[PDB]
């Protein structure tokens, strides 16, 4: 879930 | 010669984003009928989904994930997540039990990440009642197939360290690696971040 750095 | 490199990469992403049905050639992946399920799977751009389907997908994500987002550095904000899920570039795999009840989905994109063409899995979400039946693994295998068929270099995703079931699913059952972009791959004294970025090369 989501798009982290 | 730096624009030439990103132009070959962006060309492949732009082409994938112009596809009609990325699964047209792969009808065997449009059904999952194991362990009591009878699911039909479709791949559509978000523009092709009914609004009530987008609402179901957002609500399922919030139900499953809100607390874990608040336990992370990110926080949860409805508007930010809804905007991400309804971006024109969003693609969806939707699993419909008996071709009628939505029970699982993935939000994915064809994009560039760290100079590489990737298929980025922004969500994989199942209703509780359909879990531990192999459906999640199958959806990720579809993503892997689409990454291959569009000439992406990897499938990528983010997982919370405190999402222990999903972490074991990706790392052990599906053998995703920790990606070089993950926070844990910078620093030699064991930095402290609540997520990992995982990937699987094509
Ligand atoms: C961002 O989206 C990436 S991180 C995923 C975030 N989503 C999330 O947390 C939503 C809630 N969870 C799910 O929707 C679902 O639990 C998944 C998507 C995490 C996994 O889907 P499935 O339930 O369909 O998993 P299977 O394909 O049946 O599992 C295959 C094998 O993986 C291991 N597995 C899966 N869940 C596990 C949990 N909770 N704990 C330990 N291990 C898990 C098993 O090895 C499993 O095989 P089994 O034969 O043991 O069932
Ligand atoms: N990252």
């Amino acid at each position: 879930s989501g798009r982290g750095k | 010669e730096e624009r030439a490199a990103m132009d070959a990469v962006c060309a492949k992403v732009d082409a994938a984003n112009r596809l009609g049905d990325p699964l047209e050639a792969f009808p065997v992946f449009k059904k999952y009928d194991r362990n009591g399920l009878n699911v039909s799977i479709e791949c559509k751009r978000v523009s092709g989904l009914e609004p009530a389907t987008v609402d179901w997908a957002f609500d399922l994500t919030k139900t499953n994930m809100q607390t874990m987002y608040e336990q992370s550095e990110w926080g949860w904000k409805d508007r930010e997540k809804r905007e991400e899920m309804t971006d024109d570039r969003a693609w969806y795999l939707i699993a419909w039990e008996n071709s009628s009840v939505p029970v699982a989905f993935s939000h994915f994109r064809f994009d560039v990440e760290c100079g590489d063409e990737v298929l980025y899995c922004y969500e994989v979400q199942l209703e509780s009642k359909v879990r531990r039946k192999g459906l999640g693994k199958f959806l990720i295998q579809i993503l892997q197939l689409m990454a291959n068929s569009t000439q992406m270099k990897k499938v990528m995703l983010t997982v919370f360290k405190h999402n222990h079931g999903a972490y074991q699913f990706f790392r052990e059952a599906l053998q995703f690696e920790i990606d070089d972009s993950s926070p844990s791959m910078s620093g030699c004294c064991g930095e402290d971040c609540s997520y990992e970025i995982l990937s699987r090369r094509t």
